[PDB]
RNA sequence: CCACAGAG
């Protein structure tokens, strides 16, 4: 599972990741080295371009919001920059030079009498291409196009309207020409996302989960030195999944950061547990890494010790911004007169055969009739009684 | 379900309803349909409601019940060696009902040194908060792990680890709440008895109270796993090697 | 009004409408539009 | 790989058994009003209750 | 990219300690386990804040389109 | 009594037990004379940015309330809004604005006023509530550099944009009331950005005051936490070589040896982070036990530079008192 | 009274799509029923499927 | 025109130091081995046969 | 012998006694010998000569 | 003039004779509820006192107080608030004296 | 050579009319979202984002019992949460 | 219209 899900980690892509204009790119603001490395990591130079941050995790049941793999993020930690990510998207356009000796045009802008442009062109600029560094909201235009209507020559408007649930920002606007002499314009839009509810966080030992709640840092536990954990995970994910390597990684990372040196967790070897226990004892902590935390709510001592230390988490690309969707009434397919598919085309969810079967099993006739006839494709038709057609 | 409105861009459902959906919070996407006619809406709420579907029709056993991390906290409260004074007991009762239910504190189980209550009395109040509540249940049940008593003639409630629960009146006189008394898959659970005796509303109320209590308790009473819980003792490394 | 920057030579220049997409200090054909002069605001979070 | 075969079997079973219902005379009948069982299970007890 | 201004867990200002940590590593030829403690980084959260950081801005700044490479 | 014991696997007696109804005699009622007689404060150390004081005979709830109010209720001034002109750096606008928002500012927020939000943007900001900071750094290639070196500090002139480059721009009456107390970042060496020739960063930051609950940048304490005073009980005296092993089970300044008897004694307990390593070995079982005093709190308030720590603790106490007074004076409605 | 009430309300309710419920109650355990090796009463080679 | 694969013996990135690699707007820590066609970058995956 | 040698307040033992998550076998595998790996009902097949 | 929406008395839960009540406080959290609970539990006539946050996504606090048959619940709440004010005053005075000492 | 699509091809298969558009079909007034726990919610309750509740609407007919409530909802509009998105007159 | 790639 970790082999499959480490390829979705958000982090630095390359040294020239800012000069690239790719169709979809995920970057992280503050990547960090793993506390527990591996010789394979050193050889493949994953050390130079990491993907993930070390989080002070306290393995305990802080609230009811960590049940079934969910995690408990820290509001102050997110505010200070933990898990901060950005997404870059590319919109391309080509001014085709048609066979009628006519070509598409970019320029165009509409200005109100007061000296302000129209709202749809608020961040368009005087050259018809969106100004670098300007915010783009939903419905605005960043690439203005007008194609000839006869293929003088008139033009019809085909603008590239931005649509999305959150505002973005234009990062680069590149103009060029290809070999066949067509103008090629690429616009890179970046947007900044902070972790919220629904964002997936892995653990480099499987142990995937989503942020079930975000709580303020005065509510989380704290040790004697005042360290407040960033992410609190449910202990119940350990005994069934049997990941002792996670506990060894936590203790190795704690002993390494206290000693000041990165510690190696190479397969079939690595830094042993006994040296970690010796370093932790010499630093004044417990030999097994379980400290005493005071509760943040009731303020008193927790009745059991809490396993406490750094673990390297990765933020994954399955954020809730790209997953939430709702239709109500929208576009319909031409052939079947039914709602379309895919949230890109504002489609609707499919009530498949087995959902129909379950609704049958309940016996709710009227609900099934409403769901499969009235709300999807109802149609009044005239049928002849004599012939049945 | 009945809709509530919350500002966090994710659907949220109680974890006790996770088991029938077979859903885990690891990226699961779930669907929401809204009926558009009064007949469909009424049929949905009175046939497919969570309260009217506490039992799976495959065998009749409960399938909507306490999942993991609710069983653990309930067990830790109902442990034999856990005792609470008036302040902590009252705080526990306030957390399970949001300070809305009128409680009546039963006489404490320990009186002479201090006035100490038992967690089993806390669950006795969880089932029946006051005299106005009509929930009165009685049941004898085994637990998942059960050590027989020291002799073959004693009743099952006198077990060594107290793995037998007896509920008379509404008090819990023995046993620890685990995945045979609050969980799913067994026909002698507390919630199943409450359902079959007093309809689904009382079962839902007790379930909500348990969920709130176990959500707000384990934060103020830590429960952790570490390598100290997995490292074998010194003598085990010899016996295992010899065997 | 300087508005365009060549990719490799980094010479700010303005394109007249009757001129090709090409830098005039070299042969490069990549032009990145310069940052706007308009004010943009940001909340610190 | 179990999922494909299990789903196919479930679909076949549900297509076969979708028409049965317990009529008001306590007899399980098909859609075409033919009796499969005279009483459900021999005693007419829902496994739910 | 660049060193964070504040430590994630507690909130101590550690952005200023990065240059001093590099200087103590280079011209003072000390192991980092002592250089971290010299700069007042007592808690291990502030230690991991700059011990694990990658100075990616130096690598990024080679590809500067504002000046000829 | 009031000693929370420490065992090798569990922590017992962790709750307060001083209230009537806890016992038959029903003592320990609330009498402010007794609390005034018993409560004590010992300030062991106090620097310009850190305080360490012990509260004695106070309940856990009050101390935790003080800690929470210190962390996320004492207001402080931080950079809220950033306006950008010509930011050509590699660091993006959002990241740079966040980094500017995260720096601490050495101002007294008692000289400012809270910001109303319902007013329009052209009237919300006045001279009583905002502080304007200006950053304007343009990098350029340094011509007279030594050819044998590649240090970024020498090749260029403004390679490292620090935090002290945030100059303070007075607006109106701030030119008078901020005479002897100019606005300055608390730590001027914070590395805001890195530059290369041809790049420029210019921006104006509007600075208001908020609470730590809204955002973590407004928290006036870098650290505000307490620990119970540890306590070590040596029941059977420990003699000879094993006592040295006992000395090895604790931090160096904790437990010493008496040369007149070669036995271990507790030199000091305040230096003991509870590691309970002594509970690992059977040779000390039923000889030494560990505990903490449930009503002896050692605070450790490390400020962010905006305030003295004793001012922060006093502000927290006053804020809790004002909360209580506001709830008392409010009417009760159905 | 309790026994009679339980028996009288435990009768199958008319109109219930009992065939659908039975089809699902046979089908869905196939999802959770993983393959495991089986032998018939103390002999190893009988390898019943 | 035969489409060169990156970091081959015929590509411009062969044995190039990180200074010249930075001159060509290419990351030095890039595996190479892929074909840039029509703007996109494609990889011929290693096939396995009997 | 491993399960017998574990004291109370051992977290996997508590989570197995509760039945919330895990079982005796998982604790035995983590603390004691894991046991024979079984593939298709038999031991590991001879992948070489 | 007074903020009538600050603290309310939930009439659905209070007893008819006033010996029990469940007050609702807006724009507060544990930092007041814990101190108020600890102070009110030191009232000898208070038999039940407990706070809760019904949902962390909304800023709200529910505190329930039940007394014996001698005093009402509103009197217990006001006495607890007064005692909390006095306790904060004592702590403030001691800290002022000790910081003047150094 | 690509085979053409005939009527038998349009009526058969998992994407045919019978198993793709008649037995089950895509429906209106639906939403798909990632889930997260909430123990303080009752078991018969599901929490919906307001960003979804502003889109998914329930058509309520005006009666003598809810006239004031629906008037207030219409006054509120489609931007604030408790409100309405469309109105359909009786005769229109 | 297909084919990849992931999410349960
Ligand atoms: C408008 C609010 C004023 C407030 C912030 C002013 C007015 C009263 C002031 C305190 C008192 O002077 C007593 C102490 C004197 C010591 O030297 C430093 C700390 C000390 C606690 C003071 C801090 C601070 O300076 C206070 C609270
Ligand atoms: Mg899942
Ligand atoms: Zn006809
Ligand atoms: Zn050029
Ligand atoms: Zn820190």
């Amino acid at each position: 599972y970790q082999c499959a899900m480490g390829k979705q980690a958000i982090g630095a892509i390359a040294y020239n990741q800012f000069k690239r204009i790719d169709t979809l790119l995920y970057l992280m603001t503050y990547p960090q080295q793993p506390m527990v490395k591996t010789k394979t990591i050193e050889l493949i130079d994953y050390d130079k371009l990491p993907a993930g941050q070390n989080a002070t995790v306290a393995v305990m049941s802080y609230s009811g919001y960590d049940i079934e793999d969910a995690l408990v993020l820290n509001k102050s930690s997110i505010d200070r920059g933990f898990g901060r990510c950005e997404t870059r998207r590319k919109t391309t356009t080509v001014l085709k030079r048609y066979a009628n000796h006519t070509q598409d045009i970019i320029g165009g802008m509409r200005v109100d009498e007061n000296g302000d442009p129209i709202w749809q062109h608020q961040s368009l600029g005087p050259d018809g291409l969106g100004e670098v560094g300007m915010k783009v909201q939903s419905g605005q235009i960043y690439i203005n196009k007008s194609v000839p209507t006869n293929s003088q020559t008139q033009y019809r408007e085909a603008p590239v309207i931005y649509r999305g649930p959150e505002p973005s920002h234009i990062d680069q606007v590149m103009m060029s020409v290809s070999d066949n002499d067509q103008a090629l314009i690429k616009v890179l839009l970046r947007q900044n996302r902070r972790p919220e509810l629904g964002d997936k966080f892995s653990s480099r030992h499987g142990q995937k989960g989503v942020c079930g709640i975000i709580v303020k840092q005065e509510d989380m536990p704290f040790n004697d030195q005042g360290i407040v954990p960033d992410i609190i995970m449910n202990p119940h994910g350990f005994p069934s999944r049997m990941t002792v390597g996670k506990m060894i990684e936590l203790i190795s990372g704690k002993a390494g950061v206290l000693n000041g040196t990165l510690e190696y967790g190479t397969c079939f070897g690595g830094s042993k547990l006994e040296d970690m226990s010796k370093i932790l004892v010499d630093q004044g902590f417990n030999y097994s890494g379980k400290d005493m935390l005071y509760s943040g709510i009731t303020g008193e001592c927790l009745q059991a010790y809490i396993f406490f230390g750094p673990i390297y988490y990765q933020k994954l690309k399955h954020m809730v911004l790209d997953k939430m969707h709702a239709r109500a009434r929208g576009p319909r397919a031409v052939l079947t007169r039914q709602p379309t598919e895919g949230r890109s085309r504002d489609g609707g969810l499919r009530l498949g055969e087995m959902e129909r079967d379950c609704v049958i099993a309940y016996g709710a006739s009227q609900l099934l009739l409403e769901r499969l006839m009235i709300s999807s494709d109802a149609f009044e038709v005239d049928v002849c009684d004599k012939c049945g057609l | 379900h009945y809709a509530k409105i919350r500002p966090w861009r994710t659907f949220r459902l109680n974890e006790c309803v996770c088991t029938p959906y077979n859903a885990d919070f690891d990226g699961d996407e779930m669907n929401l349909h809204v009926p558009q006619t009064e007949e469909a809406r009424a049929e949905a709420i009175n046939l497919m409601g969570v309260k009217n579907n506490l039992l799976t029709p495959k065998s009749g056993e409960p399938i909507i019940a306490a999942t993991q991390d609710f069983i653990t906290g309930s067990y830790l409260i109902s442990h034999k060696d856990s005792f609470y004074d008036r302040a902590t007991l009252t705080q526990l009762l306030s957390m399970m009902s949001d300070g809305i239910e009128h409680f009546d504190i039963p006489p404490p189980a320990i009186m002479k040194p201090y006035y100490l209550w038992t967690g089993k009395q806390v669950f006795s109040l969880l089932i029946k908060p006051n005299h106005n509540s009509p929930v009165v249940i009685n049941l004898d049940a085994k637990n998942k792990v059960f050590v027989p008593p020291k002799s073959k003639s004693l009743p099952n409630e006198m077990s060594q680890n107290d793995g037998f629960v007896i509920i008379r009146g509404s008090q819990i006189l023995s046993g620890v709440m685990d995945k045979s008394v609050l969980g799913d898959g067994k026909k002698h659970s507390v919630f199943y008895t409450i359902l079959r005796d007093y309809g689904p509303q009382e079962a839902a109320n007790a379930m909500n109270r348990m969920a709130k209590l176990c959500a707000r308790f384990l934060g103020n009473r830590g429960f952790s796993i570490g390598i100290n819980d997995v490292t074998p003792a010194d003598d085990l490394k010899q016996k295992k090697e010899e065997l | 009004t300087l508005k365009y920057i060549c990719a490799e030579c980094s010479s700010k220049l303005s394109l007249s409408r009757t001129d090709a997409v090409r830098c005039k200090d070299c042969g490069h054909r990549i032009l990145l539009k310069a940052r706007t002069k308009r004010l943009v605001q940001f909340e610190a979070r | 790989v179990k999922t494909a075969e299990t789903g196919y079997m479930s679909r076949r079973l549900m297509k076969s058994l979708e028409d049965l219902s317990c009529q008001y005379d306590n007899t399980v009948r098909t859609s075409a009003n033919g009796i499969v069982q005279f009483t459900y299970g021999g005693d007419g007890l829902d496994p739910l209750e | 990219m660049i060193v964070p201004v504040r430590c994630f867990s507690c909130g101590k200002v550690v952005g200023d300690k990065w240059e001093s940590y590099l200087n103590l590593l280079q011209e003072d030829e000390l192991d980092e386990g002592t250089a971290l403690s010299r700069l007042g980084l007592k808690r291990y959260c502030c230690r991991r804040m700059i011990l694990t950081h990658v100075d990616l801005i130096e690598k990024f700044l080679r590809y500067n389109p504002l000046e000829k490479r | 009594s009031n000693i929370v014991g420490i065992e090798y696997n569990r922590v017992t007696n962790t709750t307060s037990t001083d209230f009537p109804g806890f016992s038959k005699d029903a003592e320990n009622e609330w009498n402010v004379e007794k609390f005034k007689k018993d409560f004590e404060v010992n300030i062991s150390s106090l620097d310009a940015r850190e305080a360490n004081f012990d509260l004695i005979n106070i309940d856990t709830s009050i101390a935790n309330a003080f800690r929470r109010i210190m962390i996320s209720e004492v207001p402080s001034v931080a950079a809220e809004y950033v306006y950008f002109f010509n930011n050509t750096s590699v660091i993006q606008d959002e990241v740079l604005a966040h980094r500017i928002g995260l720096v601490p500012l050495k101002v007294d927020p008692d000289m400012l006023t809270w910001v109303d939000s319902n007013l329009p943007d052209d009237e919300k900001f006045t001279d009583e509530n905002t502080i304007v900071l200006s950053l304007n750094v343009k990098c350029t290639r340094n011509p007279d550099a030594p050819k044998g070196s590649t240090d970024p500090k020498e090749l260029y002139n403004n390679a490292h944009v620090y935090a002290r480059d945030l100059k303070f721009e007075p607006q109106g009456r701030q030119s008078t009331t901020f005479a002897d107390c100019p606005v300055v970042p608390a730590d001027p060496d914070i590395l805001l950005a890195k530059l290369r020739p041809g790049q420029e960063i210019s921006l104006k930051a509007h600075c208001i005051l908020g609470i730590g609950g809204d955002h973590a940048k407004f928290s006036p304490v870098s650290t505000a936490s307490y620990r119970l005073l540890p306590q070590i009980n040596i029941l059977q005296p420990i003699k000879g070589e094993s006592a040295r092993r006992f000395q090895k089970c604790f931090p160096p300044g904790v437990i010493g040896i008496d040369e007149g008897s070669d036995e271990a004694y507790v030199k000091d307990a305040r230096k003991d982070t509870v590691s309970r390593e002594v509970l690992r070995y059977e040779e000390f079982a039923d000889k030494v036990k560990l505990g903490r005093v449930r009503n002896h709190f050692i605070f450790n308030v490390e400020s962010a530079g905006a305030m003295t720590p004793e001012e922060i603790f006093f502000k927290s106490v006053r804020i809790l008192k004002n909360k209580a007074e506001y709830l008392k004076n409010c009417p009760i409605t159905q | 009274e309790i026994a009679l009430f339980k028996y009288r309300k435990a009768r199958l309710e008319p109109g219930t799509a009992i065939g659908a419920i039975g089809a699902q109650s046979i089908g869905e355990p196939g999802t959770q029923m993983t393959l495991k090796t089986f032998h018939f009463a103390g002999v190893a080679s009988m390898n019943v499927t | 025109r035969m489409p060169i694969m990156l970091r081959s013996n015929k590509c411009i990135l062969y044995d190039a130091d990180e200074s010249k690699m930075a001159k060509l707007n290419e990351c030095p820590l890039d595996p190479g081995g892929y074909f840039i066609v029509n703007g996109t970058e494609k990889v011929i995956l290693v096939q396995e046969q009997l | 012998v491993c399960i017998n040698e574990l004291d109370n307040w051992n977290a996997p033992l508590i989570m197995a006694t509760c039945g919330s998550k895990g079982s005796t076998l998982n604790v035995s595998q983590m603390v004691a010998v894991v046991g024979q790996q079984i593939i298709s009902g038999n031991r590991v097949p001879d992948g070489f000569q | 003039e007074p903020d009538r929406e600050k603290i309310k008395l939930l009439t659905q839960a209070t007893s008819e004779d006033g010996t029990s009540a469940s007050f609702q406080i807006v724009e507060e959290d544990h930092t007041l509820g814990n101190a108020l609970r600890y102070v009110i539990m030191k009232n000898p006539d208070v038999e039940f006192c407990g706070y809760s946050i019904p949902h962390p996504s909304e800023n709200l606090l529910n505190i329930r107080i039940q007394t014996y048959g001698e005093t009402t619940a509103v009197d217990a709440l006001q006495k607890g608030l007064k005692d909390l004010m006095d306790l904060c005053d004592v702590v403030e005075s001691k800290f002022t004296e000790k910081i003047k000492s150094m | 050579v690509k085979p053409i699509r005939g009527f038998c091809q349009r009526l058969k298969g998992k994407q045919g009319r019978f198993r793709g558009n008649l037995s089950g079909k895509r429906v209106d007034f639906s939403g798909r979202t990632v889930i997260s726990p909430d123990p303080n919610l009752s078991i018969d309750e599901v929490a919906v984002p307001d960003r979804v509740a502003k889109v998914l609407t329930y058509p309520e007919k005006v009666t003598r019992y809810n006239r004031h409530k629906l008037q207030e909802l219409i006054v509120n509009g489609p931007n604030v949460h408790p409100g309405a998105n469309y109105l359909l007159k009786r005769n229109e």
